[PDB]
């Protein structure tokens, strides 16, 4: 009832007894007792991660005999490779109870029935409380290094919340149905009265507590240049580390699993073993590679490619030209016995390694070999390597960078924060007085790193949305997150994902809606890339949607536009009129051309051809490093095969594309961007339109859906941009065009990102998948008859129309064309399944 | 008001990636006829000309 | 007609493929999601049995193909096939590159019950046979070699 | 590279049989006849009853290994009708159907020179 | 085969929104009794009854105000 008796070894119950999270143990248990949800501000290097849960263990958070709190433990790390590590390490520290420590990485994986103390990972127990929205089985959980401020983070407390709330209601008046829920909740920082003292998050204020520890002197060395191979800037000044400076192990904060194989694959050459065990561990380590866990798993920020990004050395200089021999560091004595070119024990730690890899770093090394860790963020706050001294950080993480409504969309590589680099600046003095090596300048180290961001501010909230719904939950508008996003915003959002067939009219995700949540990516390129797999148009899609999310690539008006500058001009309109023109005028097939043209070319012949036909080099060649890696993407998850698909060269390249291919790839987009699309006025105001052909092709007005239509003349109406192929040709502009975004020009012309055109047809076969249209009752008044098989049956002939004129509250919409269609008569409505061709 | 027509309607590899669990997977396969057979049958000499 | 029926609560036919000879063996890996069935011709198919369907087709053999067996064990990178025969042979298939690593012709009848482990890749091989010849390999990456015979008297079945 | 067996196909009065051989004459492999599989001793020289039982004859044979069959037809002989009767043309369609490759139609039915 | 200038509705389900919108159905009635039987029955049979129920309680509190 009260407790059950435990047991532990001598040398974990003296370390401990050392490190200070043995001081707070009675107070926290206590406010546990007297409160559910118990906030800890709590760090790394404490020890609040491991021995928390032996202590709730000792609480009676497993105990059967207790009769308040006779549920499950689940320990809630937000990385499998923490869970894992963490469930071994708490079975070895509860030892001869260590077998009740169970770990669940992957949602395929069920309880373990050894354990009642049990690890899990962020999005596992997000789908058992799903289909458990009761969640009867766990008395306890536990939200460690929530700090991070995640997705899974935002969404896992917000639905705790009014988790523990209904239990908790549930429970004081009847322990015997109803048993409590204990929320115990850390963090590295210390603002976590986002957590507690959020009156959405929490009307009721929840206690707040702290348990941190000690440290050494941390001495930090910011150099006197920074480097552009950060990769060589660590390796060199590594290699000087492990040849001069006393004894103490390395951590190498650095970016991703290549880099990091190659730096441990370097160091093994430099310090080699002749030892032929030692060998073939380091062998074992550099074998064992990759994973990636694509669906049936939670998953992490190694997605290792959504990145447009692109580099230079006077781009980097000019990012960071404010910062306008004898190195910091490069103080202290060689000692003996330590040779400058001793044995070093290398391992990689990054979270795609196995299990047989991530126990390896909690091995000593052979006697006169000096242990080394790189690694990246795993080792910041939930592991902690036993033995460093010296660590040295390249300051940047890869995690969601994305700005709006101009084409960037980029999964890369950013600059860590002052908060987060000085958390992992603090691994030094560690150990002992330590050294850490920031691999910039201080100068750089003020300006680009921020103090205190969200992956929900970082990520669009339509993902955000997606992401919710296929974790079943609908109280949406009203939930509650720490940074609740704008609720016009998530509006639209929904609003946004019931256009693209995500969400039915009564809220509950459809199986294409979870396709397209399984991607890392937006809502709109999901839809393109699940539906082009159709009659061979997938090299053109993942090129068009590539080109889109690089950016533009033609040098056109950063330049010219008298003796040379007409001809330079001329040429150049040459070089839009030759090879980059040839099917079309709609606008995009050229965007398709020019990447098209990049398989007609030796890999020697590389610069003419951008140099010629005015093209960016970086992003020319950052959008063909794209394509494979997100042709890679889709087929993976797509394809019949999840893992082992592999990317051959001349599928990513190319082939050309006739008639039927240009018009299907043409409804593809409009999948893509079936709220973008836009009328020419004199389909629906024929007199404010003025349609004639001596107006400019600038000026002939364009209408988008769902706007608001007051009577200014200038409302709706927004114009072409001068950057396609009409403003060059123009002719007559077909009735129906797309956009991707909205620019405001200086004379308050709202121009366009216009894409390509569609008749009647294919945007309503794009259409009816989406809750866009409102369809119409048989219209048969002079036309052939309605022909029914039943009366839950219909061939009827109707037209539809798109922007929900009903009841028209100025969200101004237009007509189609009458098309003949196959109604099935779903519960008092008529749904349509197909169409009927000619 | 001219409307357009559209359906719009409905090698190998030589590595392996394997799991987070063990568990490997290989890529996919390439694809996979009848027979030759023959059957002689004599004619008798007096329905040849009916043949 | 090859089916596959998971164990589990839905116990309806997940997977369903048209092999092209009735084959009289299967095998599936130590580790799960390998499936080797060869038929009565020479043609061993393996198959990954979550998403099911052909992962390699294995044309390689001649006559109808005696029993086989796997080389697992769990993260690994070499995953070999063994490949038995009636007409008297072992070949030897890895399933990382879809090679032949090494013809052997060296039996009298069907070869019957083989089996692979390595001892410190060393990875060695045993195949008996219908003939009562037992015949370990030593069975390296490259290059094969041969060690002793050791001569049961039976007619041995599936000698593990 | 196939292998051969030879088919002895009986088309007796009142049953069928089918039995397949290697190409000697010795080693019968799976006599099968037209009682076996039906269950009304009323056709048991059924083409229905001669076409599973050469379905089964099939299905053994290329169990065993044999991949082809030179096929005999041989009638009852003697001082009787001498010439194949339905059930023959019944067990010859269904395997020369059931996936096995066929050699050499004949006809080893005796012939008497005028016995009694 | 197609026909161009056929909106979005006819007048019946039009002047039924349009009257139900106005409190008072007069006009439609005096169309309703007015046009002929075969395309009563053709426009009465489609009523668009589902969930919200709009268009049927608006044609029962019609008769309700013709009647
Ligand atoms: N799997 C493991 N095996 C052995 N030691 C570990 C393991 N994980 C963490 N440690 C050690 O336990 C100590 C306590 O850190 P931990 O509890 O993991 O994080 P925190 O300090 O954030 O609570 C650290 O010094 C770390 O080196």
């Amino acid at each position: 009832a009260f407790y059950v008796e435990v047991s532990r070894s001598d040398e974990i119950q003296k370390a401990r007894i050392q490190l200070p999270v043995f001081g707070e143990e009675h107070k926290i248990m206590e406010a546990i007792h007297h409160n559910d949800v118990v906030i800890i501000c709590g760090e790394t290097g404490s020890g609040k991660t491991t021995q928390v849960p032996q202590f709730l263990y000792e609480a009676g958070f497993g105990a059967e005999d207790s009769p308040d709190y006779p549920g499950m433990v689940g320990i809630t790390q937000p990385r499998r490779v923490a869970a894992v590590s963490m469930a071994e390490r708490v079975a070895n520290e509860l030892g001869d109870h260590g077998h009740k420590v169970g770990y669940q990485i992957r949602f395929d994986s069920t309880a373990k029935e050894d354990t009642k103390v049990k690890f899990m990972t962020d999005g596992v127990l997000l789908r058992e409380m799903m289909h458990d929205f009761k969640l009867t089985k766990y008395s306890s959980i536990i939200i460690d290094e929530a700090h991070e401020r995640n997705i899974n983070t935002d969404i896992l407390i917000g639905m705790l919340s009014r988790c523990v709330r209904l239990r908790a209601k549930l429970h004081k008046e009847n322990p015997i149905e109803h048993k409590k829920l204990k929320l115990i909740i850390m963090s590295a920082t210390l603002r976590v009265s986002d957590f507690s003292e959020n009156k959405t998050l929490f009307p009721i204020a929840p206690p707040v507590l702290q348990v941190d520890a000690r440290q050494f002197p941390v001495s930090i060395h910011f150099n006197r240049r920074t480097a552009f191979n950060y990769t060589d800037e660590a390796f060199r000044k590594t290699c000087k580390i492990h040849q001069k400076l006393p004894p103490g192990a390395i951590l190498v904060f650095l970016t991703g699993q290549q880099e990091i194989t190659h730096m441990v694959k370097r160091l093994r050459k430099e310090f080699p073993f002749k030892k032929n065990s030692k060998y073939n561990k380091d062998l074992e380590t550099p074998v064992s590679k990759m994973g990636i866990n694509s669906k049936t798993t939670d998953l992490e920020a190694e997605d290792i490619d959504f990145s447009v990004q692109v580099i230079d050395q006077d781009k980097f200089k000019s990012a960071i030209r404010y910062e306008e021999e004898e190195e910091e560091g490069f103080e202290e004595v060689l000692t003996e016995g330590q040779t400058a070119n001793d044995p070093l024990y290398v391992l990689p730690l990054y979270s795609l390694l196995p299990t047989k890899e991530q126990m390896r770093v909690f091995q000593k090394p052979p006697q006169g070999s000096r242990l080394c860790i790189v690694a990246t963020n795993v080792a910041e706050t939930s592991l902690t390597i036993p033995g460093v001294r010296y660590v040295v950080d390249s300051g940047r993480s890869k995690e969601r960078k994305y700005n709006e409504s101009n084409g960037v969309q980029s999964f890369e590589v950013g600059w860590v924060s002052k908060a987060s680099a000085n958390q992992r600046s603090g691994r030094a003095g560690r150990t002992g007085p330590g050294h850490c090596y920031r691999l910039y300048s201080s100068a750089v180290f003020e300006h680009d790193f921020e103090q205190f961001k969200p992956e929900i501010l970082r990520m669009p909230v339509e993902s955000i949305v997606l992401q919710m719904k296929s974790m079943a939950i609908h109280n949406i508008i009203n939930f509650p997150f720490p940074t609740p996003p704008d609720r016009v915003a998530l509006s639209k959002a929904i609003q946004l994902l019931q256009y693209l067939g995500a969400l039915d009219n009564k809220e509950m995700i459809t199986e294409d809606g979870k396709k397209m949540s399984l991607f890392p990516l937006s809502p709109r390129f999901s839809k393109m890339l699940l539906v082009s797999d159709e009659k061979a148009c997938l090299p053109y899609i993942v090129a068009i949607v590539s080109a889109l999310s690089v950016g533009d690539p033609f040098i056109n008006e950063f330049e010219l536009g008298p003796e040379l500058k007409k001809e330079l001009r001329s040429k150049f309109y040459k070089s839009r009129s030759q090879f980059s023109k040839l099917d079309k005028f709609s606008d995009v097939f050229r965007l398709l051309s020019v990447v098209s043209a990049m398989d007609y070319v030796p890999k020697e012949q590389k610069e003419i051809f951008m140099k010629k036909n005015f093209l960016r080099g970086k992003l020319m060649e950052e959008i063909v490093k794209l394509r494979k890696q997100l042709m890679y993407i889709i087929k993976s998850n797509t394809s019949k095969e999840n893992i082992a698909v592999v990317i051959r060269n001349e599928d990513l390249k190319s082939d050309i594309p006739s008639v039927i291919q240009i018009k299907l790839l043409k409804q593809m987009i409009c999948a893509g961007f079936v709220d973008h699309v836009a009328v020419r006025a004199d389909v629906l105001f024929p007199d404010d339109a003025k349609i004639t052909n001596r107006t400019s092709i600038i000026n002939i007005p364009y209408i988008p859906v769902l706007a608001t239509r007051t009577p200014n003349i200038e409302d709706c109406f927004v114009y072409i941009h001068p950057t396609s192929i009409l403003n060059n040709l123009g002719e007559m502009p077909p009735k129906y065009m797309l956009y991707y975004s909205l620019h405001l020009g200086g004379n308050n012309k709202t121009r366009m990102n216009t894409l390509c055109d569609i008749a009647s047809t294919p945007l309503a076969n794009i259409a009816r998948k989406g809750l866009l249209l409102t369809y119409s009752k048989p219209l048969t008044g002079q036309g052939l008859k309605t022909v029914n098989l039943s009366p839950t049956e219909r061939y009827c002939y109707v037209v539809p129309r798109f922007g929900s004129t009903v009841d028209n509250d100025l969200k101004i919409g237009w007509d189609l064309n009458p098309i003949a269609v196959h109604q099935k008569k779903q519960k008092g409505q008529w749904t349509v399944i197909k169409f009927i061709t000619r | 008001e001219d409307d357009d027509d559209d359906v719009l309607l409905d090698h190998e590899s030589k590595t392996v990636v394997v799991d987070d669990q063990g568990k490997p997977r290989f890529t996919s396969a390439s694809k996979t006829k009848i027979k030759f057979e023959s059957r002689k049958i004599m004619v008798p000499p007096h329905r040849m000309t009916p043949l | 007609q090859l089916l596959k029926i998971f164990h589990l609560k839905t116990g309806k036919v997940v997977r369903s493929m048209k092999i092209s000879s009735p084959s009289y063996i299967l095998d599936a890996d130590s580790t799960s999601t390998l499936l080797a069935v060869g038929g009565t011709d020479g043609s061993i198919i393996v198959v990954d049995i979550e998403n099911g369907y052909i992962t390699h087709s294995f044309k390689g053999h001649g006559g109808t193909i005696s029993s086989l067996k796997f080389y697992g064990q769990l993260n690994s990178k070499i995953w070999l096939l063994a490949s038995g025969d009636t007409n008297g042979m072992v070949k030897v298939w890895d399933l990382v590159k879809r090679k032949c690593l090494h013809t052997l012709q060296e039996h009298t009848s069907a070869v019957r019950g083989l089996d692979i482990i390595e001892v410190p890749p060393s990875l060695n091989l045993l195949s008996g046979g219908r003939d009562d010849i037992i015949n370990l390999w030593d069975f390296n990456m490259k290059k094969k070699c041969k060690l002793l015979k050791t001569l049961p008297v039976n007619q041995q079945v599936e000698s593990c | 590279s196939q292998v051969f067996g030879v088919a002895r196909i009986y088309a007796s009065f009142n049953d069928t049989f089918v039995h397949v051989t290697d190409l000697s004459g010795k080693e019968t492999i799976a006599r099968v006849t037209g009682g076996m599989k039906v269950k009304a001793d009323r056709d048991e020289s059924s083409p229905y009853a001669a076409m599973l039982a050469a379905q089964d004859v099939a299905a053994k044979c290329k169990e065993v290994g044999i991949t082809a069959v030179h096929v005999k037809i041989r009638a009852t002989g003697g001082t009787r009708t001498k010439t194949p009767g339905p059930g023959g043309q019944a067990a010859l369609r269904a395997l020369a159907r059931s996936g096995l490759r066929i050699g050499r139609i004949e006809d080893v039915t005796p012939v008497p020179s005028d016995s009694t | 085969k197609v026909t161009g200038r056929l909106g979005f509705e006819s007048h019946f389900t039009k002047q039924l929104r349009e009257g139900s919108q106005s409190k008072d159905y007069s006009s439609l009635l005096a169309t309703l009794i007015n046009f002929s039987p075969a395309a009563v029955d053709l426009e009465i049979r489609s009523l668009n009854s589902f969930e919200p129920f709009d268009e049927i309680v608006w044609f029962i509190d019609a008769l309700t105000q013709g009647l």
